[PDB]
């Protein structure tokens, strides 16, 4: 159907953060790490879906800097519930990704 | 000092070895191991894009645990036994006696992979794959033993997969097939790819949203959290398809995927479908359940699915279908038959919910409502023989659920039926059928409910014997309407 | 002398599991089924049930019974309206 | 039917004499794969899957009604394993940073680093036998309590394995010029010192009934594992000046012990049925020679230099 | 193996020693230790109760801050703040200003035995007694922080404590009093004794008895957590009294729970007793103030003293009246002289409400009631000028509070003045004269904001004058009627 | 008055440039007895605690117009020091419990208990003064911040105390006639090695001017205590066999750098007032002869038998 | 000129400053209080307003002022009816 | 007055357990470990206040039995929000007691 090749079509990429202290941090840092990306936040109460088009960085840096507190990237899987893309992860930063476009 | 994970990573993973004393096949049997004659230098290119070790595991999971269990000790006085509807409460009663021995099978999913898969990265993701199920399985059984004393249908968080209740079936026969009952390759494929990272996100994220709008945040949490170990462990998956794909298997790794996305649908629809657009009161619907299909499924999984390098399921078009029409079917069967669950199914068909019924699903009161409008007649004139059925359901013979289809103004129901080594098996839809056919001895010896009534397993061959085959210990147990019939008064 | 079939009622929303009898009629058979649909999930209505094979063209003759059909135990049958 | 109250557990715990646990609670009857003798799993009865648990589990020498009444005899659950492992393990973490701050490695007596190289590193290779071999009996074992303890010991093994990874890199960092990090699959795979131990590990890894499986590897390999390996080290380590190994191998057998514990009450268990000594008396001395040479040829490569 | 701590306990606390190159008295002054002369080695027989240990403690603490923060975390989509009733938002408020920073004092009046007591049991439950206050007053600011966003007056958990404005005074002047302003064993037997066994469990426990009612689990949570840590460290209070009784100071130990049970009761009347009797939602008013004064203050706390050798205070009838009585009137004036808060005093008298304050407190309509008759009347007129104060009340010169008394029909008001080296002070009781008399040296030069007001101080003297003096920064900030009087609607 | 929007954080804090962290949100700008010079606490301005704040605190030579935008070069809280000492400790901890399964008391070079019972077990005593005087601090610092590293050192001083009592406790059970937990008082009191250590901690203890407090406690003894006592136990607990000791103070020196750290970050604030180097100088002089017959003393004693 | 006291009007809840003159009489005395009180926290009613020191039983006559009275600054005053 | 004589007139001593998962535990130990006395327990939500009549012992071993996981007694205060009576406490128990009699 039309509206379900609209949904396919898409080329949107990130965390869903489940509800909690991290949600904020998130988003903040998915809009400092990403400039001249326009991040797009879903609310459903129990999560957040955050993306962006085509990649969404998350750095340690920033998301420590935004959270207020001491933050190993690893930690993130305590809220990270979800996510979108394919995920390439180090000791500094996350990247969410795609390599094909729709 | 410490030395940073990458650096010692690649040690932690360099445990494949050339068998001397016997052979690779002989230690990789490939009814166990699935590998597809691709050979074990072939496995060593295997990388898990979602990385953790053991202290780090330890840790971290302790942090999860601590959390998830401070948050119910705090709630336990917030009332949600006692004031929730009882909608809610249905919902926690399906969704414990579903999941939670399930979790607790997928441990040998996950031990299948750790054992049997060629790919040393895969052997490790899979022992933590292992403790993450176990964490899954305890949680959701320890979670609602407290209700044990308040509502004997609770005993079925335990009890659901001892029984050969007709829903437990369902959940075995579906679980059995892709996670305890193939290679660890077929696994990798159908349980953490498909099932894991294609569904599971709706069950365990779509219906937190709900919980947390119903103000059930123990529950919201509790879900939430669990789906966290999944995003790691589910990445095992997109890996082995990757190799599958390089190593010129494109063609059955893309069968295995079609195959286990049909069917955790038809159980998925059966299961969460009602929960989302019926139970969940109205105020706390977050979405809709095709809303959510839209958002996780087709927006999410089959968009990352692409990007691997697979092609949309040749069913696509009767599956976008499907989403409109079979949930609805499956909550009327669910609901009718409700004795037979050990939840109280909510009718959900007050005229303020069949309002929204009718805008998130345009043509539904032409279609169902017709059988509703017929059921309400019925509960207002006090003629409540009629609401409870006196034969059995028509049964799938892949999904394990009703044969339905569309009621109403533009009636259609097809069944797919087979004969097949001196036997007549009637499917639900054309991809069950095909499923069958993609691997007939895997089912062709499993008898379903309907015809172990026929064949004399099932004594008294009455409804009473019905029940009692399928494990209830009392009349308290079996699903009575969730309100009541009080929903009749406001119509 | 029971006899298993399946059965899919006009505006229903499923199959169902219904015994008849070998010597029944297509109008006997057709009332067995009504019995668990009509006034339960489906409206009840003037005109002749009817019994067909499932999403068969053909409809079976009135008089005909379940044992000169050539039907077998648990075939999908429909009852519709003529 | 008949009307009933709500217990206070779960139906099948409602009789014990005692509170149920937290670990009765989540652990106890689990595995819905024995209820059916004829299909284990709800699939056709003569499915793959289903044909292989007939044969590796059902029809089992070692034999007993109710294996689930077993029960772990330090009633871990994952919460509380959880626990216990972030506290040691914070500790032995611990230990490599402050023995590294010391510069340790250097201290050793010349030479320490190829023993090392040749008799500690490729030790991941046979704790991962361990880790497969683990996971093996746990999804075999026909009592969800037995699987629990397996599970965890599965775990156990992949911690082993990744102090091993840990220190191997570590050590190179010190001693680039032994092989260490670089030759591990070779000496596992060449070296007569590890063959005897290759060959106990890739039949054991085939030894598929569920009873067999948990005999060899429980009650045969594993000790044998403790006794020549973990202590000959600690008392080589001693004669070499590290000081970190004894430590380290210290924690290991904690958990060594921990599955010797288990291992004993289920032996217990099996043994409320009489015909269960001939069966596990028989697989014991089955494995005992394959596992006493390796010991030896491990032990005759270990006492080289 | 680890020895049990048993085993070596004693040597923990075996510090004491005889100082040689200092003299005892210059090592131990008694303005700052307070041991009333009494000799270094009777104080070794200090055995404090409640004991623990490093190793114990940060394990511990560890544990109880992981649930409450990870309770906060999982609740801040609760919507508390936009839900709950304004009467709950203003309690919360006035908690956090009255409570966070006053916290963070108490952290002196440990440190303040850590250094100066003569007991070394006691300067080691102190270094414990330090690290809880602060873990008390870090909480309670990082809490509301996240309100700063939605509500200025939020700000005033940071910023009470320095201001000027009227309660913060009060609370300063009382805390001054018996944590930061006197000796080692007067801080012992004021705060941890009498203040920490007597009220805060009032405030901490009674208070999250209502959020609970209210559905403020973050909250609730949170303080009763706090208050497990006083349940320890205030146990270094019983041993320092029982110290004095047996070393012949019975009755300057008796003085001084007499003075600081006083000082803690008007204090209490003002911020806990409209909070429990008018702020809460009737709804959610577990027990009325009396009632909850009558469990902890009266069955517990005074039953505890009289079993550790103390006997009732000479004020004991006075003080059974001033339940019945004084709060009632410190809301009235609170809300009366709402504008000076930076919270929003809700009025708490609808009928259904009024009927509550008869049924707890017989013939509260004919004294109150006829004051918030005038009130009621005057907001139905839309005369709003007439419940705005254009002058200040007169102040008690201990407390800091308004001097007040039962209105209406037994009108009763009485100030107890006193003339003190050349100047007049007037107190709000026979009790609050009594203490100034017993330390004037402590009190005589201090000024109250309605001496400061006739001093000139504070310019212009008038209502906006007043406001600059007590520090807000915006009109936002103060207080206003909770419900923007649509209580009015229901009379 | 004027109508203003919400701040995003307190208002002290409104006007960084960045987002507050849990540190500055929960540390800052907290003592209130600050704001009024002349009544530092809401009583009578010449109440007795008033006139010793006015004088030990306000009056002292040590200046600074902003002392609360003194930072904890840690940033540490509560919450993260509980967090971090909980690791520190649990390994210690541990290191107690396998060293004693190895009997590793035993195994000391022949007469170093009495070396402990001489030159160790007294250390409770010395350590208590450092909390007590820790608390000192805590109490007269002009800021919050400093106040707070102040409290965390005194938990610190707790803790070294509690080991050493710990320790002593555990080495009398291996050997029991050497005075051990028995003796210690009498020690600090009459042995000449105690007693440079002992009139310095006495006299400090009398230093009630904030500034001269924390110059002497932090500036002058903590830095003696480690190169005078600390590392020559370490080198004496090497040369007789004892391993435990060296890793136990190692834990507990990286307590004390953190001290030094935070006092550090003290004195440059102080500092950026050209003043305060004469000031700080001067304590430093005044109290260096003090501590080296102290470290003197203590170091002839070590040094004996 | 200004001259401070503490006024307790009868029915009230409380004592409040109140600023009068030192040559008003205890009349404008009683008015200059009643403002802060009646028809604001007390009703309204007939009778004549008298002055007293605080719970004295004597009152101040009506034409007598502050300034003839003895009364010191910030002394404690009721205002209650004959 | 006679209802504040009647207040301070009694003997009972005992835990104020806070809103959590020692509460029921708690509850069934003071019964076990205490037979022969009554019980009496006051529910206020968000803390439970738990009585006996002079003395009430709470042993470690009957209160793990009863929370069903490993427990040490030093444990306790993460819940122990009050307690009325005297306290003394070791590896083993706790016991609320009062000296006098009222
Ligand atoms: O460094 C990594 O590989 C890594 C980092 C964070 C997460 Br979540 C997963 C993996
Ligand atoms: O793999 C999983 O995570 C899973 C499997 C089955 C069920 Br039921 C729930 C979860
Ligand atoms: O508290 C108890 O003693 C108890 C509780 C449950 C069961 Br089953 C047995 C005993
Ligand atoms: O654990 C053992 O070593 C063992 C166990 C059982 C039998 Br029978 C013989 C030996
Ligand atoms: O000691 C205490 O616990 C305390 C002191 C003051 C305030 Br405000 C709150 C608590
Ligand atoms: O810590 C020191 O050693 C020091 C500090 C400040 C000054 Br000025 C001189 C010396
Ligand atoms: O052993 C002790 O001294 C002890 C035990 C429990 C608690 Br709570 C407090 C103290
Ligand atoms: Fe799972
Ligand atoms: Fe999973
Ligand atoms: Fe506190
Ligand atoms: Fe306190």
């Amino acid at each position: 159907s039309t509206l379900a090749d609209q949904a396919l079509h898409n080329n949107n990429v990130g965390p869903i953060i489940r509800a909690g202290d991290l949600v904020e941090p998130v988003i903040e840092t998915a809009e400092i790490d990403n400039p001249g990306k326009e991040i797009t936040v879903e609310d459903r109460r129990a999560y957040v879906r955050i993306a962006a088009e085509g990649e969404l960085i998350l750095t340690r840096k920033t998301l420590e800097e935004q959270l207020g507190r001491p933050f190993n990237m690893q930690e993130l899987e305590i809220n990270l519930a979800s996510f979108a893309g394919q995920i390439q992860a180090d000791e500094d930063q996350i990247r969410f990704y795609f390599d094909k476009t729709m | 000092a410490m030395h940073p994970r990458k650096d010692w990573y690649e040690l932690t993973r360099a445990t494949n070895w050339t068998p001397s004393y016997v052979t690779e096949e002989q230690l990789f049997p490939e009814r166990m191991s699935g590998h597809m004659g691709i050979p074990l230098e072939k496995w060593e290119s295997y990388d898990e894009p979602y990385k953790t070790s053991y202290p780090e595991y330890v840790s971290i999971q302790r942090e999860k645990d601590a959390g998830a269990y401070s948050v119910k000790a705090a709630l336990e006085r917030a009332k949600i036994y006692e004031n929730s509807d009882p909608g809610w409460i249905s919902t926690l009663k399906s969704h414990y006696g579903a999941i939670a021995v399930g979790e607790y099978a997928a441990v040998t999913g996950e031990g299948r992979m750790a054992r049997f898969s060629k790919a040393p990265g895969n052997r490790n993701m899979a022992t933590f794959g292992m403790m993450d199920e176990l964490r899954h399985g305890q949680l959701q059984l320890f979670f609602p033993h407290e209700y044990c004393k308040k509502d004997r249908q609770f005993d079925w968080a335990w009890r659901a997969y001892h029984s050969n209740e007709w829903a437990a079936i369902a959940a075995k026969h579906f679980f059995d097939d892709i996670i305890t009952g193939r290679d660890a390759i077929s696994v990798a494929i159908m349980l953490t790819f498909s099932f894991e990272t294609g569904f599971t996100n709706m069950q365990f994220l779509g219906l937190a949203a709900d919980a947390a709008e119903a103000g059930d945040y123990t529950f919201a949490n509790l879900i939430s959290s669990i789906q966290t170990d999944e995003s790691r462990h589910a990445q095992q998956g997109g890996p082995a398809l990757q190799l599958l794909i390089e190593n010129g298997k494109r063609e059955e790794a893309q069968k295995k995927v079609d195959m286990a996305i049909w069917r955790a649908w038809r159980l998925f629809a059966v299961l969460t479908g009602p929960v989302m657009d019926y139970y969940t009161p109205l105020e706390d619907r977050s979405q809709s359940f095709k809303e959510f299909m839209y958002e996780w499924i087709i927006g999410q999984f089959e968009r990352s699915l692409i990007d691997l390098g697979l092609d949309k399921p040749w069913y696509w078009d009767l599956f976008l279908k499907d989403i409109d029409e079979l949930h609805h079917s499956y909550h009327m069967g669910v609901w009718y038959w409700r004795t037979t669950a050990w939840w109280n199914p909510a009718a959900g068909v007050t005229p303020e919910e069949r309002d929204w019924l009718e805008e998130k699903y345009p043509g539904w009161n032409k279609r169902w409502g017709r059988c509703w409008d017929v059921i309400t007649e019925n509960v207002l004139n006090d003629r409540m023989d009629l609401v409870s059925p006196e034969t059995l359901p028509s049964v799938c013979n892949m999904s394990q659920i009703p044969l339905v289809g569309v009621p109403g103004d533009d009636w259609n129901i097809e069944v797919f039926s087979l004969e097949h080594n001196g036997r007549l098996y009637h499917f639900g839809s054309e991809v069950d059928r095909w499923v069958f056919q993609q691997d007939p001895v895997q089912y062709q010896n499993h008898m379903n409910i309907v015809d172990r009534f026929l064949a004399g397993q099932i004594q008294p061959m009455t409804l009473e014997g019905a029940l009692k085959y399928m494990g209830f210990q009392s009349i308290e147990e079996m699903g009575k309407d969730a309100h009541d019939f009080a929903w009749a008064d406001k119509c | 002398s029971a006899f298993p079939v399946h059965a899919a009622f006009e505006k229903d929303f499923l199959v169902q599991l219904v015994v008849v009898d070998l010597n029944d009629s297509m109008d006997q058979v057709a009332e067995k089924v009504a019995y668990h649909c009509v006034n339960r999930r489906v409206a009840p209505r003037e005109g002749v049930m009817r019994v067909r094979k499932h999403r068969s063209t053909e409809l079976f003759p009135r008089d005909m019974t379940i044992a000169e059909s050539g039907l077998n135990p648990t075939e999908v049958i429909d009852v519709v309206f003529e | 039917f008949e009307s009933k109250k709500p217990m206070r557990t779960w139906s099948h715990l409602a009789e014990m004499r005692k509170k149920p646990s937290e670990y009765d609670i989540v652990s106890r009857k689990l595995h819905y794969s024995t209820n059916n003798p004829d299909s284990p799993w709800e699939l056709s009865p003569d499915s793959p899957m289903n044909l292989w648990y007939k044969q590796y589990r059902n029809a089992s020498p070692l034999k007993h009604d109710n294996w689930d009444a077993f029960t772990d005899p330090d009633q871990l659950v994952y919460r509380t394993y959880n626990l216990m492992q972030d506290g040691q393990e914070s500790y032995v973490q611990s230990l490599f940073d402050q023995f590294n701050e010391r510069e340790h490695d250097q201290m050793v007596r010349e030479g320490w680093e190829h023993t090392m190289a040749r008799c500690y590193s490729p030790l991941r290779y046979l704790f991962h036998c361990l880790q497969m071999s683990s996971a093996y009996v746990q999804q075999m074992a026909p009592a969800s309590t037995i699987s629990n303890c397996c599970i965890l010991q599965t775990a156990d093994s992949l911690r082993w394995l990744t102090h091993t990874a840990y220190r191997t890199h570590e050590l190179s960092l010190t001693y680039p010029d032994a092989g260490l990090g670089e030759h591990e699959r070779e000496l596992w795979e060449k070296e007569p010192g590890w063959q005897g131990l290759r060959e106990l590990m890739e039949k054991q890894l085939t030894a598929f009934d569920w009873g067999e499986a948990f005999v060899s590897l429980n009650l045969v390999v594993k000790p044998m594992i403790v006794e020549s390996i973990f202590k000959p080290l600690q008392q080589q380590a001693w004669e070499n000046n590290d000081t970190l190994l004894p430590l380290l191998i210290d924690s290991q057998l904690k958990d060594a012990e921990r599955h010797s514990r288990w291992s004993k009450a289920l032996v217990k268990h099996a043994l409320e049925n009489p015909d269960n000594h001939a069966v596990i008396e028989g697989w014991i001395e089955k494995w005992r020679p394959l596992a006493d040479r390796a010991a030896e040829a491990y032990l005759s490569m270990l006492s080289s230099d």
